[PDB]
Parts: C-alpha cells; structure tokens; sequence
C-alpha cells in the first residue's frame, strides 16, 4: 500500500559520535577527519539562554573537547565556527566515511532522520520540510546535531543537522554550511514561526498512491489548470503546483492526469464527508512524489 | 521560548 | 503541527548484512542470514497458486540452490522445510550475527520492516500486527523474505517473514518456526482476512500522546469500566483491553485514568463531531503504549 | 380598492434556468446559472430511505453518468458533483446562454421574495411569500416542487435566496439557501421536527397601517404614544418582533404625519381586539408585506 | 413528520 | 419497392475521427492527410463561452496543451491555425487511412450525411437536408461539436459540414472546411434567430416521383404548370424556386409524369390533402433531393 | 441564446 | 486470489 519508508541506516549509523565540552554532551557527524555538531555544545546552562557565541569561542581549550566513537576517543588538531555549527579536525581519518555530499532540503522534500543520544543511534523516522522550514519529528533533550539524509544511488546526501524545538511542538535546525532553514536561530527566545502551506505537489502524490491502490472515487471529468490553481492555492493555504517529472510518470502510469487532480483537490478542500481516502480524512501531503514512485513502481 | 535540543 | 510521536523504525545496521539473496531455478527472493542458517519462504522451490510442497521437495537437489550475500555466493550444506519456511543450512558462519532470539506479536504489538529486493535492503517501516493477523506495508514483487524485527539495545527479536498479500495494502507471513500468523497459508487462493479490530490500548496510549500535548477536549467527567468496556468492545470493533503498566505509568503522569478514556472512547465511536484529536478525525491505533511512553518520556 | 397587492418580480430571466434533475427514479427541480445546477440533495434518495438518510453512504453509490439533467428537451453532461449542506452542486459541461447577472444571498424574517414554483423542470407560477420568524414560509407546493427558487429582483440583477425542500406541516414550508444550508434549525429528514414559534412581524404591520392610513382609514390613531424600547420589552411577551429602525417606515412616518410610536401604541390597543371594525377590510394584524413593499406599490420605486 | 417534497 | 432515409456508409469516415481537447473541452475532430479540423471554441471554457474573444483566447495557447487522441494513439502537434471558425492543426503523423477526398459546400435542399462522434469515438450517422435558413434538423448532444457532415461521390468524400451550434428553435448549423458559418451564424451563445424556411421544391417533386415509382399516384391530374409560373406563385407560398435539374428529367422519363404535371398537384395539395396519405404522410415531405430518390428506386 | 455544442 | 509476494 504506502507507508512512510525510511532509508537504511548502516551506512550512517557508523559517522555518529557524541560531543561534549564542559558540560553539554551532544551529538555529531564524523566523515573524513572532520566531526560537525552544534556550536551551541560549547555553551553551559546559564549562558543556555541568551549565549554569547563569539565570546564563548575565545575560552575554548582543546583538550576539553571529548568526542567518543563507541569506545574510541577521538583527539581533536584544531576546530572552526561556522554558522551555527562547530567543525573540529580529529587526527584520525572515519575509516566508515561513505561517498558523500551536502545539500539543502527545500518546502517538501522529505529526508530520513537518524536519531541519536549520546553518540547511539536510537532510532529513525521519515519527515517533510515544511513552508514554515520546520519538520514534526520526535525528539528529546540530547537530540541535537541528530542528522538528517537522504540516499541518491550510490551517494549519502547530508541535510539537515537536529538543534531546536519551536514552542509549537515541530523542529528546525542547520544545514551543513551552519546555516539554519528559515529565519530561526541557536537561542532560547521566542520564534514564531510562519504559517504552513499544504505541499501540493505533495497531496497530488498521494492522490496518485490511492489511484494506484484501487481508491479513484474522487477522480472526476472537471479538470484544473496549473495556471489557474496556482492563482487559488495562494488564497487557500497550498503550495504553488511546478512542474515535476515524477508526478508526470506517475501521471503516465495511471491515466490520470495531473489537471483532474487539481479539480479534485479544489473540490475535496470542500471537506470529505467522512468518505476516506487511505484511511484518512485530511490531505496527506507528508509523501514526496519520488517516495510514492519509489514505492510503487520501484 | 523556543528550546535547543 | 506537532505532536512528538512519529512512526519510528528500529536502527537498521545489525540487520542489513544479514540480508541474503536465494535463488532456485528460474526464482529469487530473499533470506536471512543467521550463524550458519539462512531461512526464507518455501516457495522458493516453486516454478502456485496450489503447490504440492512435499512433491516439490523431491525434485530439490543441493546445488540447485544459489545464496548470495552481495557478491559471495554461500555453500548450501543441507535443506529442511519447516513449516512454510526453507532452513538452508550453509558452510559459512555470518561473521555480522547479531544477538539474537526468535519470536512472536501478539496483535496491537509494533516492529519495523526491513524490506528487500534481491538481497539489496530498499528502507524500513513501522507496521502494527492487526487483530487480522495481517500488517499494513508496502511489498512489490520480489519482497518474500524481507523481515520484521524489534530491538532491544543490542539484542535483535526476529518475528516475521513477509510472504503473502491477501488484497490491495493488506500483508502477512510467517514467525521463524515458518509458522503463519492466523489462519492463512502460502498458497494463491481466496483467503478472506479474519475480521479485524481496533486495538484498544493503542487507541489509549493515543488519547494519552493527545492530553500530554494539551489536547484533551474528549475527557469528561464519566468514567466505564474494563470489565464494562470489554463486554461492548466485542459487539462494536474493539479489542479487549488488558492490564498494562506503561497505560498505568501515563494515567499517573497525566492524572486521567484508564477508565475516564474508556468512557471516552465509547462516545468517540458514536462521531469526532468535526473535532479533531492530533489531527485526525478517526482514532489512531497504529502506536503501542511503549512507543508513545518512549518517544515522550524517554526509554 | 386599496392599491396594494401581492406582487411578484416578473419571471422571465428566471424560467430559462430551471431544469430537471433526474437520479434513478426521481425527478426534483434544479437552478442552472453559469455552468452549475443546485438542488436539493434528496435528489439522491431512494424513498426507503426518506425518514433518516444517511447521505453520506449515498453519496458513495453515486457515479456520474447516473445524472440525468434536462433544459427542455437538451440533455446536460454533468463534470463534477459535490454536496454542499443539504444541496448538490453538479458542474455541468454547459455554460447556460441564459444566465443572469446574480448574486446568492439569505432572507431575514419579515423580509418578502417571489417563489417561482416548477415541477419536472417547467415553471408553474410565481408568488409571494414573506419568510417567519419559524423561518418558514407559507407556500404552495405539491410533490416534485423540490428544487423551487425563491429571490428577489434589483432591475436588472436577480439575488436568489431561497431552494424549497421541506413541508414541516400543511401549509407550512422551509428550504435552503444557495450555500445550501437550512434555513433555521430544519433539515432534510423526514421526521418530527416541530416548527420554532413564530411571532407577528411588527414593521410589516406598521408598514400595513401606513399604506391604511395613506387609503383614509385612521380610526386607530389615536393621542397615545410608546416608544420602541418600551414596546421591544412588551413584544417578547406578546407575540410581535422586535422593532428595529428602518428608512422607509421613516419616510411613511414624514408622508402621513403619524409617527412610529403613534402606531407601536395603536398596535397594542389593536391586540386586545379589533372590536368589529376592520383595516383595509381585515379583523386581523396584516404583516405579509414589507415596508418597501408598500413603499414601492404606493409611492414608487 | 414532516415531508421532504 | 420502398424509400427512406439511405445514410451513406462510414467506413471510410470513422478512422478519421479524432477527439481533440484543449484546458477543459473535449470535442471532436476530422484527420485528414497531417491536418486535423475542429471547431476553434475548443480553446474556450465556460467562463468565456457565453461571448468569447478569439483572436485573444489564441495568444494564450501553447502547442502542448493540445490532445489529440486517435483511439489509444496520441498525435503530436507541430503547429496550428485559425481559419474563420475551425482550428487547422498540423500533427507530425500523416493519417495511414486518409481517403480520397475534396472539401465543398452544400446548398439548399442539397443532402448528406452527419456522422455523430463524442469524444473521438462514432456512435451514430444519419441523413439531414441543408434547409432554407442554413441549418438542419440533426440529432446532437454536448460534446457532439466537430462531427462531420459529408457526401459520397463516386470513389471520394466531399467534406461539406462541420458541426458547431444548436440553435434557439431545435435546429443545428456548422461550418464548411474553410471555417465558415452557412447562413449568417456564428460561434457565440447569444440569440440568432434562424430566418423562414422554404419548403424545397425539387425535393417535393422528387418524392412525388418517389410515390409515383410506389404505385400511388392519386394526386396526378391533367392540368400542367410551367415552371416560370410555379416560381412567381412560389415566393409568394413559402416554396423555394424550381430549377432545371436532370435527375428531375430522368424521373419525368422513367414514369411518364412530366415535371409540369407535378407543379400543379403540388399548387393544389398545398390547399391539404383531406387525410389521403401520400407514402403514409400528410404533409409534403422535402428531405429527400432527386438524386437520393433515383440512387434508390433506379440505382 | 443559441448554444455551442 | 490472494498473492504470494
């Protein structure tokens, strides 16, 4: 049916060690002779409010830093700020470094998550980023630098790196240049953050799954421009639609065409009726175009 | 607040 | 939104070199790997849909069969079938066996997936046993053999091996005695799911996810009994609520007890109005106690 | 004698929207405008349901060629269904060359509109009607009047208020607006539903004794006065609305020289009994039409 | 009771 | 045997019918060589389809959001364009089943046959006379619009019709395959009202033939009427002009029943019949031309 | 008041 | 009808 598929995590499960600097034991990403975690580490309860970054930097000895891959203990050369991350240079050389690169994750791509405490991996959950450039994952006090990933062929692109909880409940973090997703930042004050827009590209993907699963009952002979949705989708809380090759397959292996899901996206906004589609009675907009295909074609 | 992991 | 819970898979890195392709005649599916057995689907020996096994059997010699774990192809040194599962017995111990144990869900118990195509792992999902002896996953063609497994720290519990679709969406398998859940069987006929309830302390521990996240708009001050509860469950699609210390740690926590959600529940069956609790408008049972208790309290 | 009637908006850029609307074996009226047609709901019944439906599950049952939607004898492709309320929206693949300017909007008690009564798509007749406080209104209606339109004129724009549905008890009628909603607590069930009480629309009889007075028939003007704060509190008592304020019983006010209160008084002697005498040949409290009613037949407008 | 038309 | 309405055969019509869709219309549409017809209100939707502005809806368009279904297949549009009322759209695959064809024009009292088509696909012919007033008496449904009307003559097919509008009185009209209206119509939903209708006159005398050619010929006289005076009392009768016409010669040849003879039954039946039927009618009876009367009652 | 089909 | 994967 569908399911929100997670990648496997061996080839990352082995780059997570714990780092701690005084007081604060978080997590990190080794690859390479280079570990990154938050820079935030370097801060105690007392600054944990209001810290002062810049001049906390000037304090740091070396030999304070102790970052632990399992039993291991990784000894740090030297160590640079950058955004709002720390990368610190360990002598030896993650002998389980996987082919790599580092990216950005855009309003609804989704991403893998490898939640760890203290070093261990715990678990892993799959998420969306949302307009708002947050995700709704589960995390608890010693999540941070927890990173995110997607698997493209033979490749780990890293994405996203775990700091902050809104007082909304969902999550936000860094990218790996040190830079957060949206407007948020490394303290404890508040930050609203922007209203969300339903992932329309996201909900046609769904449709889609149903169709494939032998629920079409919202399929109609209306029909909805891209043009002409985009102009509504502003003034009702969805994202604009752009073109998208997925969503043009899986137009392709279906019949269905991406502009009779458009109608039935105007429509079904309208409410259900606690008529279900997949169980559900909201729009699901959670699943990327590529998560559905992957999981239905292959 | 907002609330560092 | 958010509410802190998601469906969360058990890290997958034990598991993934355990992972083995078994091929037989013009067929492949996967295996697991385990000290020096590999165990996969006896409809490996098919060229279905009413096979004959033990006829089958007979015309299985010993190189027939092909185990690949990636590129090293593994020696088979005897066969067995045991229930609707093969025991391959090789020449060479998995130098990545994990602590391990076999054993079994109950339904409303949760593992992860670890799905796989040829050999190769794809991703992993959190599935929930349903009173239909049945999951709810995501299986194409060639996925036989992937498993389900709960861990433990350290330790791996092995408890199902994907075997079977019974209509659109709805799967099932067999434990590792190649035992399967329920009633159905490995053969491509009409088997009609037993019926299938929702699970009642999952629906709880929700409701219990829900209050701690300051949504609790369907507590009121009546309460109804287990003992109540479970003679109305059987008539209106609800599984018998049973003792649970995890429920128990949460009615604490929160100061609602179980029989308040109880009353709860029995006026949530009769309509949500258009009230929505975490963001649905029909209960969510696809969570255990001890999965909502870890993702919010910390285990 | 008298000048004042019942009159009806003239119906002729109504009639070319009504069409008939056929599921299985039913026939109800339908309102084309653009290309949509509204009606009723129940169009989706099967009448062992009519008691309680469970419109939800009969939704489900239905597919789209099973809309059968008739202009004369020119038959529409509906595109789309969508229930709405207690209405059916069915996109069709037909703009209607006929349609006019509009607009959908609600009816207050008090205030009167045309009913244009059709059965099978055809137009019968039109009338008047004034929505009650029961918001209910006294119509005429047969089987297959479901889907009947109510509105109002505007020279040259149509604002249509009002789909007829329900027959709560002889005579007594109820519908839903064009978001298809009920109006007051009714819906679509055929079961009890006892009708909100009703109450005397106090600015329409005001309006009534103006145009009696404008006709020279006066005899219940007398010295006494009461004010509408006074007569708001004696209302809920009595069987009257509230007074609220209004232009054109103003303008009568200025025209006859006998003042609102002046008539909130007579209003109250007259409910202890009209003691023989008649007004415009009634013994009771006449509120079928609205200031602007008696406004535009005496004085035009 | 009451009658739908 | 006997005379009826005969529709031309549509073998060699239907494998040109094609759908064509363009944002929300679906019509129809004639392909012929590496051209496909339409009618040009397919790139209009009903908000603009009371009054449609043309020349500016065809600056909107872009070449991809044309669909153009042959059956399954799925032609791929090069490029396109207006020709009074019709869309010419030039497609990169040249039809393997083209007949030999020409395009022309039907005049008044002239007959062919429509094919009606929905959504690509035939459902049925019949026979229609162009009338008077540019228009005929079809049978068609929405979604009916690029059905063709054409005629038979010899190893070709004359395109003549394209259709496009039902007008206020039941009747339908349409284009020629230069894009233009017959009569005065138009592509806008507004009032048109069709202008009288004559009856035709040389069909009447080929129908009169007809019924001669059946053994009922009751009407026939001794009084004679030229042609020059039938057409002076024609005009003033609501009788189309009579011209010379050979079809009409070779039926005055085959039953011996000159023209002459026939005008004047027609100036006396005019006053009624007195329930006498003629080919179990009451009225004249005009949609049959000469040469549809003679293709059947001689060959 | 004529329709396009 | 039921599929064996």
């Amino acid at each position: 049916g569908i399911v929100k598929m997670v990648s496997p995590t061996s080839k990352i499960e082995p780059c997570i060690v714990s780092v701690t600097y005084g007081s604060m034991t978080l997590n990190g990403l080794w690859l390479d002779d280079k570990v990154y975690c938050p820079r935030h580490v370097i801060c105690s309860s007392s600054n944990m409010n209001e810290p002062d970054y810049s001049a906390l930097l000037c304090r740091v000895t070396l030999g304070d830093f102790t970052i632990m891959s399992g039993r291991m203990s990784l000894t740090v050369v030297s160590y640079q700020m950058q955004g709002c991350q720390l990368v610190l240079t360990v002598s030896l050389q993650n002998p389980y470094t996987p082919k790599y690169t580092f990216g950005n994750v855009k309003p609804g791509e989704t991403f893998t998550v490898l939640a760890a405490y203290n070093g261990r991996p715990q678990g892993a959950f799959h998420v969306t980023m949302r307009s708002s450039y947050t995700i709704k994952g589960s995390f608890l006090c010693g999540s941070c630098g927890s990173v995110g990933y997607v698997l493209t062929g033979d490749s780990v692109k890293f994405v996203y790196m775990h700091q902050l909880e809104l007082s909304t409940g969902c999550h936000t973090g860094t990218d790996f240049t040190g830079n957060f997703y949206g407007p948020y930042r490394d303290a404890q004050v508040v930050q609203l953050p922007v209203k969300d827009y339903v992932q329309t590209v996201n909900v046609i993907a769904w449709l889609y799954a149903a169709i494939l699963n032998n629920c079409a009952w919202f399929v109609q002979n209306d029909v909805c421009s891209t043009e002409d949705f985009n102009v509504w989708a502003m003034a009702n809380g969805f994202s604009q639609v752009k073109a998208d090759l997925v969503l043009d397959a899986l137009a392709s292996m279906t019949g269905v065409s991406i502009e009779t899901l458009l109608a039935a996206i105007k429509r079904l906004y309208m409410g259900f009726q606690g008529r279900q589609i997949l169980g559900s009675c909201t729009f699901e907009d959670e699943l990327a175009p590529s998560d559905v295909y992957q999981q239905l074609a292959g | 607040x907002a609330v560092l992991x």
